[PDB]
């Protein structure tokens, strides 16, 4: 925002779920990895 | 299909087309030149005989009671311009002997208008400061433009905004009413006028920009912003003091500075 | 244009691709 | 880095962001759906 | 100085190139350098398409038609007679409309005006070069350009129609012919309305911009206003010519083939099918 | 840094303008109005209010009835299928009664009794908007302009869809309403009546239409380098010449040798308009009706080439 | 009840109401003529 | 997590998503039914 | 749940509500006329 | 509930439910004429 | 004979005159490079 | 006669004559070129 | 001789000079590589 | 009744109807000569 | 070397650098993908 | 002989020149490369 500590709040809010988000993308990239691998 | 010897409906149709277009061709011609004519010589100025081809003068109706305008009738710009011919042919230019923005030579000229304000329908002045217009306001998204800084063609800030100029009829801004820093206020056209700080891509781009918020005027340089011509009343603008201010402003992409009028090389 | 003439590009185009 | 919100305005940017994985993931979709190999609706 | 308001217009200055060497004026026409660049070339190019003419079938102008060299002859310069007058008629146009854009640049500069003109007439000369230039180089070879005759040229537009089965099947096509009627419907609109205005019924007074926005507004219930439908017949014009431009560009050098085969891709979208 | 008159920078917002008052017997107004910001960019940002006379509700509700019989007409030949629908819409067609049929007024409604009832309404909703725009213009005391630009369109359209059908006798001449069938209808005409090319009326709307382009590109880009003159203001210009008037005219004399007025360029614009679909109602009136041929009157006529004069195998080649 | 009137025009109502009358007048007439069974024109 | 809305506007945020979501179950079921696996109507 | 109405135009809410439901009604209805299974005019 | 007329205009309400009602109405009627089962004007 | 300078200026009249000696030089060079008879390049 | 002059500008006339002059004989010359009895550059 | 430079200016006649040397140049080279006797390029 | 002129000008409601009386009566016509059973100017 | 910040604003330079970096990106897997060799998608 | 640059500017001057220089060796490179005698890419 305009301070260090709403833009450090607004920073660990993207973070997490930027975090969630990769890990959900990272569990589903998973699975279709152990259902279709695509590097032979 | 023929109507005699090898003469067919669709070739009378063309042949009936083409003279039609020539006629037509020669209407427009006719049309085109209610304005200006008779031609005059380049040196002399002696005046053309006129067309064969030509009809009756052509007179409009004009509103609010002003009469019939008559564009045949248009007096002829006076032969003797403030300026003299580079060498002496009928196509050399004329450079201008003082300053062609305050003389009115080339870009700088202006037309002799009418000495009285445009209307709406209903007879008011079509050209106010907005806060003599009938409730109209600045767009709330749109930038206020009042109180901002005004830069020059030599980037030299002349002063700031103090007042906007709207059309009551188009529903436009059309001047800009400028404050410099010696207090004089005149009149500068919108249509010379970059605004700053607004642009549509800033804005769709996801940043936190504090951008300078200000017009810029590159016509003129902060200097002429102090000859640049005045109102005879106050709140009211003449077609004449139009064409006058917007010949001014004009002129400047050529005059402003002397480089503007040399070759890139 | 190219550095080519116009008969020898005709000559490679019958020659060395239609006639081979 | 919390300092890059200094410069982009979050709302913007994560509205950007959003429309931008939304179009990408629609087309990587459609573009497994386009192969034999990745399509998991026409056969069983 | 012919015009009774001409003369103080006539001032010496803003040419791009030149200065004062050909600041001058031929009777209605200003010069400049490009203007002297344009009338070389212009009059190299009309002077070569007789000097072919007379080396042709015919002298008939419906007939006379500057073929471009054979497509076995490549991207080569031809024989003069085999091609290669169409290539130098072809540089000759190039540079022709080119001084005719910088000259138009130089005369606006002139009369304290923007670049519009330059710009608009820019993109037309664009799309002749794309037509004769461009599409003939990433094709390969200059038999692809339109010849320089009046009816042949119509001759290669069927025929390079018809090599990509129906071109009204061109996706780019169809929005340039979108924008070619919605440019003509706009253009009789504007016309009308302006000389409506200044040429009223039953005896009435000259009107004012605000009838012809009642107009259009009683009409289709908008109005797009004075400067608005300017900006819009430009828009609808330069749009008109680039994506001609563009619908001649691809085809034959990216898409190959039927243009009906296209739309197949539509009946393939897995929404409806 | 420089303002090129493209984009509206500040725009004035105010009470929605409802009109001049009209000088006949009209109805009063139907006063629903908006305002959209972005066409404020370009033009104006009002829209309405509206007109509503019997001319408007027998236009909109005649047209409204057509277009509903093409798109029921649609569903029924998509098998009510939506998703049917959306794939070959732009296959989907009403199209004319078939060469049996003649021109007779009464065929099966699935056989082309649909097409004709189709074709009926939507000649009355163009004929009344015409009459719209006749009595708009006669209500405010304005000029017949436009309702005689209008009026060559519509010879067009008539020529078209029921005079030239009428001519020969056979609906099926008829141009089917479909997105890709009249583009069919457009080829296929073309093809059995020789090569259009050759029509030297359809060549003549050819050079209107290409000439309307050029005078809009050229009259636009005039009218918004003159902006700092005011030159969008042509009503003001034409009764009062101002400095806007006078570069217009010079401009184009000194690129071209002549130039037009702020009046006569309208009157350019205006006929060539209007010639563009004046002339393709000739050209396409007297094909088939007089001319069966184009081709071979183009070769009684020495303006019909042949491969000696020029040969395009080689770009058919290229373009394969 | 009467009160319809107090926000309809009459005048406006008359006109929207016939137009509708008349377009479906035509439709039916149209349909009669397009078959054999009904139409009065084609045949004694 | 709650401060979101502190910098998206609701009462567009729900009607977006809304509209979006809408459109997506329509494409969805639309796919589906294009599919001879997956139409529940065509067939008993 | 009745916070969703001193902020949301119930106007606007409904008539697009309805303009949806209408949409999605004709569009199911044309489904099931377009399947010979469901059809229920073509045959007895 | 009454008050649904507090919210929506009567005049405009009454418009477009009569333009829809006559829309779906004739839909409908030419959706039957389609139909060999229920075309009432073909055949006695 | 002299005379002739007092209604033609030398710069326009010398530009126009260098322009058509141009464009007819080039002309007569290319028609003669045209013709097998007077072409100096192609052959020995 | 002289009189002539007193009508007609030298300057003008003269450069219409000559722009005649030019173009009627670059006419006559390319017809002649055209046509194999008079055409000098073909053959010896 | 000299007294051409009080009529025309050496810095605008130098520019234009060079083009047209420039063009010509290039024309002439073109010619060249169009015959097969000059072809210093395509052939050994 | 004579009350309906309180309502419609009888100038424009008389244009109207003449001129729709026009466009019927020429319909008809139209319609009448393309039948082969009253058309009355092709057979005696 | 960070001087060069001095003469670039990072703002619109990162954005600049991140769409042309989007484009190269999806320029060269979509190259990848047209490749029989590289493409991974098609077969196993 | 520095009286040149006193009479043209040196920016424009350079940027005339490296856009000359540039045009005419990519011509010359592109021309190189159409010959199978100097093109350098396509054999070995
Ligand atoms: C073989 C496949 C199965 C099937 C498999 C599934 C699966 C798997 C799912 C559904 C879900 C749904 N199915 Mg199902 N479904 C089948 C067949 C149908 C048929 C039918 C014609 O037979 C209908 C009407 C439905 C309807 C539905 C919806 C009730 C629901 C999706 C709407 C939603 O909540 O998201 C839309 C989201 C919103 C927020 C709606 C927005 C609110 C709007 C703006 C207000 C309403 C206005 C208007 C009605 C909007 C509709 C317009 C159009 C949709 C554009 N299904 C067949 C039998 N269906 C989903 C579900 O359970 O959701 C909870 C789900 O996951
Ligand atoms: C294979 C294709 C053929 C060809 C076959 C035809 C045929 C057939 C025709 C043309 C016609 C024309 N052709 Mg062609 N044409 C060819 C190639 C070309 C090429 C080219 C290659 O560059 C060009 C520039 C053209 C250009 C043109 C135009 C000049 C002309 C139509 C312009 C017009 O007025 O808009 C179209 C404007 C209208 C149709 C007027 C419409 C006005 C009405 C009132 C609008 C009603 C709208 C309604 C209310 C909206 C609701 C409707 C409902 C949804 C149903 N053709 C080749 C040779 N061409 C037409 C013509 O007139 O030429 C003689 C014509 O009939
Ligand atoms: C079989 C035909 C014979 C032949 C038979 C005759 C006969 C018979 C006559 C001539 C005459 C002329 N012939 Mg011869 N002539 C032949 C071949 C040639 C060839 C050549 C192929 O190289 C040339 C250059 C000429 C040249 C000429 C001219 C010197 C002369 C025309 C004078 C004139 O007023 O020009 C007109 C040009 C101008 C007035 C303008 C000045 C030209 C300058 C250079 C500008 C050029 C303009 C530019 C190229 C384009 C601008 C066009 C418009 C102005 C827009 N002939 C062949 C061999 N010729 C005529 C003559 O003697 O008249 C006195 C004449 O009666
Ligand atoms: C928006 C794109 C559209 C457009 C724009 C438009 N046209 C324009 C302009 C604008 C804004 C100008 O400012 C300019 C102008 O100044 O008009 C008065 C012009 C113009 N549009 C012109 C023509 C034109 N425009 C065309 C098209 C279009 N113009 C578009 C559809 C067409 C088509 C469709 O073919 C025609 C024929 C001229 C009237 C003029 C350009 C004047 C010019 O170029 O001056 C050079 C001087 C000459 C004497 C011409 C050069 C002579 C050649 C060297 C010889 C002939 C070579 C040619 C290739 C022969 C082939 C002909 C065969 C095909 C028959
Ligand atoms: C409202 O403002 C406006 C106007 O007026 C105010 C307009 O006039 C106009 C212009 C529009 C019109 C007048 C309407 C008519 C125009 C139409 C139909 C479109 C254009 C089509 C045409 C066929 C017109 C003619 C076009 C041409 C290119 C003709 C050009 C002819 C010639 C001879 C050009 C010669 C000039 C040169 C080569 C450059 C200078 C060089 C020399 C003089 C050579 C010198 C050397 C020697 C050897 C003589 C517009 C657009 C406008 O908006
Ligand atoms: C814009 C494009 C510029 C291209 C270069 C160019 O346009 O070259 C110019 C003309 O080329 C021409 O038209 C002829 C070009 C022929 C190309 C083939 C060269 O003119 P100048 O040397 O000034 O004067 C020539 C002298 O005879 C004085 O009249
Ligand atoms: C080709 O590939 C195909 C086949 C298409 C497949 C690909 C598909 C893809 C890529 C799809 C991706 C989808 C996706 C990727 O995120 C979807 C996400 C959906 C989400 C996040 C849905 C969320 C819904 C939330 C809802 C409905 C919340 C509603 C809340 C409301 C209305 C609350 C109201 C309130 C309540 C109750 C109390 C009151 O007092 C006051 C108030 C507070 C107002
Ligand atoms: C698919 O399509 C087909 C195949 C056709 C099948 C379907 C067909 C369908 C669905 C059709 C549906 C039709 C329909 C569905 O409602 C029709 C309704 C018709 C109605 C309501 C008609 C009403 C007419 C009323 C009339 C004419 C009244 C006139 C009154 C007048 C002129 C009064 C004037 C007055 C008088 C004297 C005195 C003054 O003091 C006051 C004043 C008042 C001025
Ligand atoms: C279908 O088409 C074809 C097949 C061709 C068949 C048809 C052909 C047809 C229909 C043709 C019709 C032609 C026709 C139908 O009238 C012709 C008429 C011609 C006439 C009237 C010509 C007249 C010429 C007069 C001339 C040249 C006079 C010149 C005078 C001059 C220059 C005087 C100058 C002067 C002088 C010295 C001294 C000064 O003090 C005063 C001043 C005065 C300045
Ligand atoms: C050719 O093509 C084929 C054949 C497909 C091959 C090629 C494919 C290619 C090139 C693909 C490239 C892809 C790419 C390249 O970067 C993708 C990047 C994705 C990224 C960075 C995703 C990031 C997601 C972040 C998310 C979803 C964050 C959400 C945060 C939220 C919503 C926080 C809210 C908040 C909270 C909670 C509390 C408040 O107090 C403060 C506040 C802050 C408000
Ligand atoms: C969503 O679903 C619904 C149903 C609600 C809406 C569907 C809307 C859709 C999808 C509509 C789609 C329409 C389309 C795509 C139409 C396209 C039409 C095109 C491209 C037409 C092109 C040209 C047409 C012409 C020129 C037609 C001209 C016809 C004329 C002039 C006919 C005249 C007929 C007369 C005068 C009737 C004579 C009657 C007679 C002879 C009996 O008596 C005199
Ligand atoms: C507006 C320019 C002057 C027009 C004068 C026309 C007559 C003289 C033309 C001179 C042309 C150049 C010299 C002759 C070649
Ligand atoms: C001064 C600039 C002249 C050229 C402007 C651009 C022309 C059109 C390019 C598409
Ligand atoms: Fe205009």
């Amino acid at each position: 925002y305009l301070t260090p500590e709403e833009a450090q709040e607004i920073h660990k809010g993207f973070m997490g779920t930027f975090v969630l988000y990769v890990a959900i993308a990272l569990v589903a990239h998973a699975l279709m990895w152990a259902y279709k691998p695509w590097f032979g | 299909a023929y109507i005699v010897g090898t003469f067919d409906v669709a070739e009378l149709a063309f042949l009936l087309f083409f003279g039609f277009f020539i006629a037509l061709v020669f209407y427009l011609n006719r049309e085109s030149r209610r304005e200006g004519y008779p031609l005059e010589d380049e040196q002399t100025g002696k005046i053309h005989p006129g067309s064969l081809f030509d009809g009756d003068k052509k007179a409009f109706q004009l509103p609010h009671g002003r009469g019939t305008y008559v564009p045949e009738n248009v007096a002829r710009d006076d032969i003797n311009v403030p300026g003299v011919r580079s060498f002496r042919s009928a196509g050399a230019p004329w450079v201008p002997t003082g300053d062609p923005m305050k003389d009115g030579m080339g870009p700088a000229a202006w037309a002799n208008r009418s000495k009285y304000p445009d209307l709406t329908f209903d007879g008011r002045p079509r050209i106010v400061p907005i806060a003599q217009s009938h409730e109209l306001i600045i767009a709330p998204n749109d930038p206020q433009l009042i109180g901002w800084p005004v830069m020059a063609a030599d980037k030299k800030m002349v002063g700031k905004v103090s007042d906007i100029w709207v059309d009551q009829a188009e529903h436009m801004i059309r001047y800009l009413e400028v404050e410099t820093t010696t207090g004089k206020k005149v009149l500068a056209p919108m249509m010379v006028a970059s605004v700053h700080g607004n642009s549509l891509i800033d804005a769709l781009l996801p940043i936190v920009e504090d951008k300078p918020k200000f017009v810029e005027i590159d016509a003129i340089t902060a200097a002429q912003f102090e000859d640049v011509p005045a109102l005879e009343t106050p709140g009211i603008i003449t077609r004449y003091e139009e064409d006058r201010v917007q010949a001014y402003f004009g002129g400047g992409y050529m005059y402003a500075m002397p480089e503007r009028a040399e070759p890139w090389l | 244009c190219s550095g080519n003439t116009a008969s020898g590009n005709i000559a490679a185009e019958q020659a060395a691709q239609e006639a081979a | 880095m919390w300092r890059i919100w200094f410069y982009f305005d979050i709302r913007r940017a994560l509205v950007a962001l959003h429309v931008g994985l939304a179009v990408l993931a629609f087309t990587i979709h459609f573009i497994l759906l386009s192969t034999d190999r990745y399509n998991w609706l026409e056969r069983a | 100085a012919l015009l009774s308001f001409e003369r103080k217009y006539r001032v010496r200055g803003g040419t791009l190139i030149g200065g004062d060497l050909f600041d001058f004026w031929v009777g209605p026409f200003y010069v400049g350098f490009f203007g002297v660049t344009t009338a070389i070339s212009a009059l190299l190019g009309t002077a070569l398409i007789f000097a072919a003419a007379a080396q042709g079938p015919t002298l008939n102008p419906w007939l006379i038609s500057i073929n471009p060299p054979s497509i076995e002859a490549g991207l080569a310069f031809a024989p003069l007679s085999e091609g290669g007058y169409w290539q130098v008629i072809t540089a000759c146009a190039v540079v022709a409309f080119s001084s005719w854009v910088l000259r138009q640049a130089e005369i606006s500069r002139k009369l304290g005006m923007s670049y519009h003109v330059p710009i608009a007439f820019g993109v037309a000369v664009f799309a002749y070069v794309t037509l004769n230039v461009i599409r003939p180089l990433w094709m390969g070879a200059w038999g692809n350009g339109f010849p320089y005759g009046i009816w042949t040229h119509l001759d290669w537009v069927s025929n390079v129609g018809y090599a990509f089965g129906n071109f009204h099947y061109n996706p780019v096509h169809m929005l340039a012919i979108t924008f070619f009627f919605t440019n003509c419907l706009a253009l009789a609109l504007h016309g009308g309305l302006v000389l409506s205005a200044v040429n009223p019924t039953g005896g009435t007074d000259v009107k004012t911009p605000e009838y012809e926005d009642t107009y259009f507004r009683d009409f289709i219930g908008y109005s797009v206003g004075t400067l608005g439908i300017h900006r819009v017949g430009l828009f609808l014009a330069l749009n008109a010519g680039f994506w001609s431009a563009i619908c001649i560009v691809i085809s034959g050098t990216l898409y190959v083939g039927s243009w009906i085969e296209f739309w197949d891709f539509w009946k393939k979208i897995p929404i409806w099918s | 840094a420089t303002y090129q008159n493209i984009f509206t920078q500040v725009q004035v917002t105010g009470p929605p303008e409802m009109g001049v008052p009209h000088l006949d017997g009209s109805e009063g107004r139907v006063e629903l109005t908006g305002h959209n910001y972005w066409l404020g960019k370009i033009g104006q940002a009002q829209i309405g209010p509206i007109y509503l006379g019997l001319l408007g509700t027998i236009s909109l509700t005649f047209g409204a009835a057509a277009i509903m019989i093409i798109g029921l007409n649609f569903w029924a030949q998509a098998g009510w299928s939506p998703q049917t629908f959306m794939r070959e819409f732009f296959w989907l067609s009403l199209d004319p009664p078939g060469p049996e049929y003649g021109f007779s007024p009464f065929v099966p409604l699935n056989e082309g009794g649909w097409f004709i009832m189709a074709g009926a309404f939507l000649t009355i909703a163009v004929l009344t908007w015409w009459a719209r725009t006749y009595t708009r213009a006669k209500a405010l005391g304005m000029g017949m302009h436009i309702p005689w630009a209008f009026a060559s369109a519509i010879w067009l359209f008539l020529v078209l869809g029921f005079i030239r059908p009428m001519l020969l006798g056979d609906w099926s001449e008829a141009v089917p309403y479909g997105i890709f069938s009249h583009l069919d209808w457009t080829n296929n005409f073309s093809l059995r009546y020789g090569n259009l090319f050759y029509n030297p009326f359809h060549a003549l709307s050819i050079v209107f239409l290409y000439g309307s382009a050029v005078l809009f590109a050229m009259h636009g880009a005039t009218i918004l380098a003159l902006g700092r003159y005011g030159g969008e203001r042509e009503i003001e210009q034409i009764t009062d010449r101002g400095t806007a008037a006078e570069r217009g005219a010079l401009f184009w004399r000194w690129v071209m040798g002549f130039n037009a007025t702020f009046e006569s360029i309208h009157r350019w614009a205006w006929w060539f308009a209007v010639l563009t679909t004046l002339t393709g109602g000739i050209g396409i009136l007297i094909t088939g009706t007089v001319v069966d041929n184009w081709y071979l009157w183009a070769q009684e006529h020495y303006y019909a080439p042949e491969t000696f004069n020029y040969d395009p195998s080689g770009a058919i080649a290229g373009s394969t």
